[PDB]
């Protein structure tokens, strides 16, 4: 068992899917730049579609590791690990929140393998930041 | 292999020789790199002037 | 008045804070006018006084500290909490105390009755009374110089080439 | 002493004092305050 | 070999639970003690050890041995 | 500069834009602050560049504002103007050396001016020492090198906020007006639409008594305040009328009890509001009120006006009414809404120069009213400047500032680094901040203004998360206090070359482009559909046409230590921030070595921290020795500079230069000239490169430790020299004075042979724990022997002396060499405090070297223990007898999301190696030729930017065309994994193994400072329990959870010896110990002392407390 | 009632009642936990080579614990000829001291404790050995239990004196009589 | 309000307290040791 | 039970996999095992 980036392998089916949806969520935005839906109706939509994305992209992923994959074998004999942080390495690291808790209706479509552009790290600060201070007091709260 | 030295205005490692261009704690790194072969049992000396 | 008499917790006279008042006073004058912090040769010219004086008076006045004023950003402790009690009983000194007494006490067994005895009362061991060379005598019947002879031969003996290693370590 | 060392220290004591209450240490805090053996596990005369 | 000699299941056997052995152990090894270090000085009631010892043993070590070899009785009073 | 080492960058975008002095932020203020000449020429620089508008110096400002200086009557005045500064007295090296505070003299012109025959008495008044900063940014005070961090505050102003109540199901709004040194005011509508106007938080009265107090009628305000039904009802519901009848009232609620006048109440209000010398909101307040209300006043003076009050009234009953837009006075138009009070548009910066300038005009307060009190009460005609300033004031509150101040800190001395991130810190809490335990979870939170003003990665990862900050690489301070950050204007879908600096609010007006932007490179946008930022820092595409900014390059939002982790975007943000938390404590080094495989911001972080000698002017090096260099400049003129040769900086660790230039060489003006504790010829180095493989090795890496080699300590690979300083003082005593000397009482002369005349022990000797480093006596006078000891006194005939010995030994667990003794005498001039004849102070270093229990840790977050070394022959090695140098444990990497370790180690090993990309007609072969990087030589650097590195298929494709070693054999395949050997069976290991060089740090957590052992030692003054903590002995702390756990066990005599003869059993611990020594049992513990001094607290508050035995009978505790 | 007083810096002032309340008070810091004699501290590394009822301890850490027992010893054994000799000759570090500390050392278990000690599995007794080194030597398995780390934490080591101490930590807390977890009865002590 | 003050009225009317121990003429003094003036080194004195 | 609680009643100890003792501090031990999670509860 080793770890290589050449191990961390993402699943060959995520271009078409990313890709699929990403022309949905274009159809929506040219549908609300008409003026056929209201601003919460496009939210709601768009977070839809990428779950479902977020979905699609995870069964594939979980459908291609080999079983003798290093880490495939680290997750699977319950060593160490499970498939939410596995999910995050290789494949599509989701939709996050917000700085007020909420989520933005645009995903991190890039797995930590493929490297993450700017501003998706900046949306990613959000949520590590209030994990953080939520793991700092609850050290006291249950102390007490 | 060497196993000490001592130089003529130096009292330890950390400090250093006027007019040399390295600290006495250089010098030490740069004969720890010096191959030499001996024949005799005892602490054989040898100068560097 | 009231104020000299009730403004320290360490009191002052009034001629003393008088003093210290006055030094004080001149002190701040000479760095104002002269703009540098007055050398102790120069205060103590100016007020005509010694420089041991001096000194002295700056060290009357000064105000004590408090031992729960905080020091670390946290809080967790005072002042107080690291200050080392230099007169407690440290137990390791106590019981090597204890031993010494012990040793002496059997070393002093191994001489006579009489020379362990005198020994014992001349430097009160037993009830920590010294007494003088002719009481003992008088318990022992005997000239004062005579006692002091006694004396002199067991604190020898025990200062000797034989007996002393059992006790060398202790002093 | 209990109720004094857990919390509201001046309250508990102000109202013990008038109430005169006495305390018959048989709890674990109270043992371990004065320094004694706790009436549990090995403390238990049944044992000793 | 060492502080799992005796086992503890073994040593169970000859007593009701962990909380009256210590204290069983306990009071044995405190009389072994106190039986060393009077040996010298006039004869005392204490007794023991009942078994093969070594050099400077723990006394708590051959009390527990002698536990569980069966030549102790507990009582109550 | 172009003297800068050969580093093959893989970047593929084109920065307009240079990083700017990372040390501006301290620099400029305090030059603003002094009025130098250098902020002269900056003024004078702003001809249409920059927002340097101030055309006043900080002191100049001060001593305009408090003067004209006059009494009751007017009689005469006094005034202050045209401050100069004369040269310091001693330079900083004379300051470290003998503890003064590095400054300069301060004199003032000051004119006494009598309306009386028009006399003027202008004379020169010396102003105290002001402290100096150096080029550096620090500041040495009393010796010690400290640093001024800026402060993060709410800036003044008017804030309108809303809020619901779950209860009532209704808005409460409020709108409150901050000022700087002032009271405030705060209006409120309730539930119940009744306009509150709360005064200095003073209960509630209503807005309608206020108006009416103000000047207003009924009429007026039913005519003006009229259309919104709230403000009717809360005039309806008044029962009161007439201008003196409401004051009075006022009055009243907020003074009772003091006989009402209608003066009274006017005169109290103006003093409370339009009293400049009690209320004054400066020129970012008037400046936050205008743009918020509209109102054009001058920025000149800035003082509460009733016209701000009805502004707010209004613009507070419109926002409740739900207005969005609204008139405003001199202005176009408004817009109604809440404000955040985390945006950066509210948030300002309170930098070196304005702290110092706060303290300087506290000070100032007082001496005025000392100046103006003496000139009333002392005669006239006989009165000069000279005799009425006293100036004892200002220099008590600067030193009160710069001593026992949370924003004057202890510098950070661990290496380059860390000292530039000590400065560059923005700090939330403070004096006039808030509060650790009172800050919620939305004033930590990364707020999407931060984007280029503040890190969202770098915040300590303690109780302090997100109270502390660093200041982005781009990011410039206003001339208000607030943060700009840069932007490249792009027109018409053009991106031209001009940079605007925008703050907050104009950030939230435009949209803003992505730095990393495919361009057709005829300056135009290529895909149409751009992801930007908007009003709401939200993301969104949009076409080429609506954006108007763009960011100046990618990587302006990370701080200047997350710009030096390669491989940032395949790091989870928690690692990031622990890797740059961490890089902050590696240590320096003997012998430095710069990163392989790093970013591009080595060399100039390097280069500006201030710890590389730079060149001042060009030249050509004249002579040249390990301590010094003499360069003989162009110009005819010589300069030699000196070089610190194992010196101690503030955390313990050791400074020292080497010298990376010859004789004959050239030197232009900012060549570097000698490297730095921590710094490769230039660039920073903070560790070494070491070949690691990836596997567990029979679990001695097991749970995230670490597995090292012995070459690493064969050839001091991670070994560093380590100083310390101990220092003894000889004072008076009532007895007579204290003195050291070599004659110590009853000493083995063995001990004093290291020593030398004067009892100070010698430079070049070696000491270990309980050797004397200085003889000291201490006389003690009269005391009383006990038997024994005068029994064994007249044995061995041994006379006291009657000075025992106090000398100075090195503590235990301490070893090393001697460096240097310094040796202070009050009676040879030195400045020594009251009361102290002399001072010693004595240097021991050492050299440690790698061992088990030191903390190892790389740059992404992965730190562990090394609990291992194993020897070279048994360790895993290629298929050509390399061993590997470090083994970590792989399943640490997946579940903690940072593969960028992965790639680095690859890329690493591609840098080590060196390839030779020319000739290949291939897709990743071409982007490496557009940026030569063909042909890289064996063991070159290289630089994968922070956002812009290299692509994985560009690592993928160099690995198959490496040199080939000396056996024509790539030993790593194109998958990244090696074939390696095992050490101790000698057969091949089964699968191919992940090896690389990876950049290892030595963290400043070394085992030899955190052992510490106790069996007796001191005790407690008070309570008798061990003394805590280990500059003593000190025992563990045993506190309330570890007494649970043994009572879960259900184990009572071992806690109750925990507690009564290990912690308060007084007369148990001696008769313990004589019970261990002697061999016997053990006895019974007593009674605590904490519980007695408990029950004589008690009693002392008069409560009867008392034990009572079987029957009702007390004990009395002795 | 009304305002406190206060002395220099304008600080309040500590009253009778102030020594009682708090976190800070008499009963919750001086008396419910307190410091303890016989106790060490120091950065934890992993042994595998250990059993599951050992640990290690650095020389310098046992030798400063158990000073008394071997000071008693090698008197006993004629090293020394008094206790003076005995304390003097272990502080000055010779040689045959860590050979009757080895000897001394052996079947005393010693109490290592993490904080913080969530669960009564958080104090663990084990036998010590001696190392060589300056940090302490963890079994692998008992990690879970401790919850402990090795990547820079620390454990603290007490020293049970009475014969009932011993045989508390020798029979009720030894390190493996404890797989089990309290909370639900699954063990802990498992390979992890 | 009955019932609350019928608390505090019934204390003192059974136990051994009186009302009068609410009012004080003489006030204990702690013991020194327990409130020490330490001389710390250089002569500063430390109180508490 | 008329003193405290009995062991019957309280069953199996489970950090040993026997009837409770006689002397057990159980009341503690369900203290703890409450509390210990109280970090792992995401709030
Ligand atoms: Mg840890």
């Amino acid at each position: 068992v080793t770890v290589a980036i050449s191990d961390v392998v993402v699943p060959e089916a995520k271009k078409a899917i990313v890709k699929g949806y990403e022309e949905q969520d274009e159809k929506v935005q040219k549908q609300y730049e008409r003026g056929l839906i209201t601003k919460e109706e496009r939210t709601q939509e768009l977070i839809a579609i990428w779950t479902k994305a977020t979905n699609e992209v995870a069964e594939a992923m979980n459908a291609n590791f080999p079983k003798t994959n290093p880490i495939f074998m680290m997750v699977d004999s319950g060593a160490r690990g499970n498939m939410m942080q596995m999910r995050q390495i290789a494949g599509m690291r989701g939709l996050v929140s917000n700085a007020k808790n909420e989520t933005i209706p645009r995903p991190i479509k890039a797995s930590f393998r493929e490297g993450l552009t700017v501003l998706e790290y900046f949306i990613s600060t959000h949520g590590a930041r209030k994990g953080l201070a939520d793991t700092a007091l609850r050290t006291a709260d249950s102390g007490y | 292999a060497v196993t000490s030295i001592r130089i003529d205005g130096v009292l330890h490692e950390f400090t250093t020789v006027p007019g040399v261009k390295e600290d006495v704690t250089d010098l030490i790194l740069n004969i720890k790199q010096l191959v030499v072969s001996s024949e005799h049992d005892e602490p054989v000396v040898m100068y560097l002037r | 008045r009231a104020m000299a008499d009730q403004a320290r917790t360490i009191r002052i006279p009034v001629h003393m804070v008088e003093v210290i008042n006055k030094l004080a006073r001149v002190q701040r004058q000479m760095l104002q006018d002269l703009g540098r912090e007055p050398t102790p040769e120069e205060l103590a010219k100016e007020l005509d006084m010694t420089p041991e004086k001096v000194i002295e008076v700056q060290k009357y006045g000064r105000e004590p500290i408090s031992l729960h004023t905080p020091l670390g950003e946290d809080g967790d402790s005072e002042f107080g909490d690291l200050i080392e009690d230099s007169e407690a009983v440290v137990p390791a000194d106590a019981v090597s105390f204890t031993l010494l007494q012990e040793q002496l006490h059997s070393v002093l067994d191994t001489l006579s009755e009489r020379e362990a005895g005198v020994v014992s009362m001349r430097f009160g061991l037993t009830d920590g009374q010294p007494k003088t060379l002719d009481e003992i005598g008088k318990v022992y019947g005997v000239t004062r110089e005579r006692i002091r002879q006694i004396e002199s031969k067991t604190m020898s003996k025990l200062r000797h080439p034989s007996r002393s290693q059992v006790l060398r370590d202790y002093l | 002493l209990s109720a004094a060392s857990f919390q509201e220290t001046t309250r508990v004591l102000t109202d013990a004092a008038i109430n005169a209450k006495s305390d018959s240490l048989i709890g674990l805090k109270e043992n371990v305050i004065i320094g004694k053996l706790i009436p549990a596990g090995t403390g238990l005369s049944r044992y000793r | 070999e060492g502080i799992i000699n005796p086992p503890i299941d073994e040593l169970l056997e000859a007593t009701d639970s962990k909380y009256s052995l210590v204290i069983y152990a306990a009071k044995r090894a405190r009389q072994i003690n106190a039986y060393y270090s009077q040996l010298g000085e006039g004869l005392l009631e204490y007794v023991g050890p009942l078994v093969d010892t070594h050099v400077h043993e723990k006394p708590l070590s051959i009390a527990l041995r002698e536990i569980n070899a069966g030549l102790l009785t507990s009582e109550a009073i | 500069a172009s003297t800068a080492p050969l580093r093959i960058s893989f970047a593929k975008i084109k920065e307009p834009l240079e990083v700017p002095n990372l040390l501006a932020l301290q620099t400029e203020s305090f030059d603003w602050l002094l009025g130098n000449a250098a902020w002269k020429a900056r003024v004078e620089a702003a001809l249409e560049s920059g927002q340097d508008v101030p055309t006043k110096s900080g002191l100049e400002e001060i001593f305009e504002e408090i003067s004209p200086i006059e009494d009751f009557s007017g009689s005469m005045s006094l005034t202050f103007r045209d401050h100069r500064f004369e040269p310091p007295k001693n330079s900083i090296d004379e300051c470290k050396d003998r503890d003064f505070t590095y400054g300069a003299p301060l004199f003032v012109t000051a004119e006494f001016t009598n309306n009386e025959t028009g006399e003027i008495k202008s004379q020169t008044v010396f102003m105290g020492d002001f402290p100096l900063m150096t080029n550096k940014g620090t500041f040495v005070i009393n010796g010690t090198e400290r640093v001024v961090v800026s402060q993060l505050v709410r800036s003044p102003g008017v804030y309108f906020d809303s809020s619901i109540d779950k209860t009532s199901d209704k808005d409460i709004f409020s709108a409150k007006i901050i000022p700087s040194r002032g009271a405030w005011l705060e209006m409120e509508i309730d539930k119940r639409d009744l306009v509150g106007v709360r005064i200095d938080r003073k209960r509630k009265q209503s807005v309608t008594v206020l108006l009416k107090a103000l000047g207003w009628t009924t009429e007026q305000i039913l005519q003006e305040f009229g259309e919104y039904e709230s403000m009717r009802a809360t005039l309806e519901k008044d029962h009161t009328q007439g201008q003196d009848d409401a004051l009075l009232d006022i009055y009243r609620k907020l003074r009772p009890g003091e006989p009402p006048t209608r003066e009274a109440a006017q005169t109290l209000l103006e003093n409370l509001y339009f009293n400049p010398k009690r209320y004054d909101l400066a020129k970012v307040g008037r400046y936050k009120v205008n743009k918020k209300l509209g109102a054009d006043e001058p920025l000149d003076a800035g003082v509460l006006t009733t016209d701000d009050v009805i502004a707010t009234i209004k613009y507070l009953v419109k926002l409740h009414a739900g207005e969005t837009e609204t008139i405003g006075e001199n202005g176009n138009e408004i817009v109604v809404e809440t404000d955040d009070i985390d945006h950066f548009g509210n948030r300002r910066l309170r930098n070196v120069g304005e702290l110092i300038q706060n303290q300087v005009r506290t000070g100032l307060a007082r001496m005025e009213r000392v100046v103006r009190e003496r000139m009333t009460t002392q005669d006239v005609e006989a009165i000069t400047p000279q005799t009425l300033i006293n100036i004892r004031p200002v220099v008590a509150s600067i030193k009160e500032f710069f001593g026992t101040s949370q924003l004057s800190q202890f510098m950070d001395q661990n290496n380059p680094l860390s000292g530039l991130t000590h400065k560059r810190r923005l700090s939330a809490l403070g004096p006039g901040g808030l509060s650790r335990e009172r800050a919620g979870f939305e004033v930590r939170d990364v707020h999407p203004s931060h984007y280029g003003r503040m890190c969202p990665i770098e915040t300590p990862e303690g109780p302090n998360i997100g109270l502390i900050g660093s200041l982005a690489s781009y990011g410039r301070v206003n001339a208000f206090g607030f943060i700009e950050t840069p932007y490249r204007k792009v027109v018409d879908g053009q991106v031209t070359d001009e940079v605007d600096y925008v703050t907050a609010d104009e950030e939230d007006r435009f949209v803003i482009a992505q730095a990393n932007a495919a361009l057709d490179e005829e300056l135009r946008f290529s895909e149409n559909r751009v992801l930007v930022r908007k009003r709401g820092g939200e993301v969104d595409y949009v076409e080429p046409s609506d954006v108007d900014y763009m960011d100046v390059s990618p990587r302006q939002m990370v701080s200047v230590a997350t710009a030096m982790i390669p491989f940032l975007e395949h790091d989870d943000a928690n690692r990031a921030l622990m890797g740059a938390n961490m890089m902050r404590q590696a240590v320096p080094l003997i012998k430095s070595e710069a990163p392989l495989v790093g970013t591009g911001m080595e060399y100039r972080c390097a280069t500006d921290a201030g710890d590389v000698l730079k060149a001042e002017k060009d030249g050509v090096v004249q002579e040249l020795s390990a301590d010094y260099i003499t360069v003989a400049n162009d110009d005819g003129t010589y300069i030699t500079y000196r070089l610190h040769k194992f010196s101690r900086s503030n955390q313990g660790t050791s400074v020292n230069q080497k010298v990376v230039v010859d004789e004959g060489d050239r030197v232009i003006e900012g060549q570097v000239l000698a490297d730095g504790p921590a710094t490769e010829d230039g660039e920073m180095a903070l560790g070494k490169n070491l070949l690691v493989a990836f596997m567990p090795w029979e679990g001695h890496n097991y749970e995230d430790a670490i597995i090292l080699s012995q070459r690493l300590v064969q050839d001091d690979v991670l070994s560093s020299i380590h100083i310390e300083e101990h220092e003894v003082d000889a004072r008076d005593t009532k007895l007579g004075p204290e003195e050291i000397t070599r004659d110590i009482p009853n000493v083995s002369e063995e001990v004093l042979a290291d020593l030398d005349e004067r009892g100070i022990i010698r430079i070049g000797a070696e000491v270990v724990a309980g050797d004397i480093l200085v003889g000291k006596v201490t006389p003690k006078g009269e005391t009383e022997l006990t038997p024994e000891e005068r029994l064994l006194r007249a044995i061995f005939g041994e006379k006291a002396r009657e000075v025992r010995d106090t000398s100075l030994k090195v503590p235990h667990g301490e070893i090393g060499k001697i460096i240097g003794v310094r040796v202070f005498d009050r009676e040879e001039g030195d400045e020594l405090p009251p009361g102290v004849n002399q001072l010693v102070r004595v240097y021991v270093a050492q050299k440690r070297k790698i061992t088990d229990g030191d903390k190892l840790a790389g740059r992404h977050g992965n730190k562990g223990v090394i609990s291992k070394i194993l020897p070279i022959e048994d360790m895993p090695f290629l298929e050509d007898g390399t061993p590997v140098d470090i083994i970590l444990n792989p399943l640490g990497v997946p579940s903690r999301m940072n593969p960028g370790q992965v790639l680095e180690i690859h890329l690493g090993w591609l840098a080590s190696r060196g390839w030779d990309v020319s000739g290949l007609a291939d897709e990743w072969a071409q982007r490496l030729q557009a940026i030569g990087a063909d042909k890289v030589a064996p063991g070159t650097n290289v630089a994968t930017p922070v956002f812009d590195g290299a692509r994985e298929d560009e690592l993928a494709g160099l690995l198959n065309h490496t040199i080939p070693n000396r056996d024509g054999e790539r030993m790593v395949l194109p998958t990244g994994k090696a074939r390696l050997f095992d050490g101790r069976s000698g057969e091949p290991f089964p699968d191919p193994i992940s090896v690389g060089y990876m950049y290892i740090l030595k963290l400043h957590h070394l085992v030899d400072d955190k052992l510490h052992a106790r069996s007796t030692g001191p005790y407690s003054m008070i309570t008798q329990q061990p003394l805590g903590g280990k500059a003593q002995f000190g025992g563990q702390r045993f506190g309330e959870m570890e007494v649970w756990a043994l009572e879960a066990y259900g184990a009572a005599y071992a806690l109750q010896e925990l507690l009564t003869i290990k912690s308060d059993d007084v007369t148990g611990r001696v008769k313990v110990y004589e019970a261990i020594v002697k061999g016997e049992n053990i006895p019974e513990p007593g009674i605590p002392e904490s519980f007695k001094v408990l029950i004589k607290e008690m009693q002392s508050l008069c409560l009867n407390v008392e034990v009572l035995s079987s029957d009702g009978m007390s004990i009395e505790m002795r | 009632r009304g305002r406190p007083v206060t002395g220099p810096g304008n600080r309040p002032l500590k009253s009778l009642s102030d020594m009682l309340k708090g976190k800070q008070g008499r009963f919750r810091q001086n008396l419910l936990g307190k410091r303890v004699d016989y106790s060490a501290r120091s950065v934890i590394v992993v042994g595998p080579q250990l059993k599951l009822h050992q640990c290690g301890l650095p020389k310098a850490m046992a030798l400063e614990l158990f000073k008394p027992f071997v000071m008693k010893r090698l008197v006993d054994l004629n090293h020394a000829q008094n206790i003076k000799s005995a304390k003097r000759m272990v502080e000055r570090g010779r040689t045959v001291v860590y050979d009757v500390l080895e000897e001394v050392i052996a079947e005393h278990p010693v109490l290592l404790n993490r904080a913080p000690t969530l669960h009564r599995l958080g104090i663990q007794a084990f036998e010590p050995q001696l190392v060589e080194g300056k940090a302490i030597q963890i079994h692998p398995l008992v990690c879970t239990a401790f919850n402990a780390d090795f990547d820079g934490d620390q454990m603290a080591v007490h020293l049970p004196l009475s014969a009932e101490a011993q045989a508390e930590a020798r029979i009720l807390m030894l390190s493996s009589n404890n797989i089990l977890k309290p909370a639900d009865g699954r063990p802990v002590t498992m390979p992890t | 309000r009955a019932l609350k003050r019928l608390k505090v009225v019934s204390a003192f009317l059974q136990t051994a307290n009186s009302p009068k121990g609410m009012v004080l003429d003489c006030v204990p003094v702690i013991p020194p040791d327990l409130r020490p003036m330490v001389q710390l080194d250089g002569g500063r004195f430390a109180t508490s | 039970s008329a003193v405290g609680t009995c062991a019957f009643c309280y069953g199996r100890s489970l950090a040993t996999g026997k009837l409770v003792d006689i002397g057990e501090a159980v009341g503690i031990i369900a203290a703890q095992s409450i509390g210990e999670p109280g970090t792992q509860l995401t709030m």
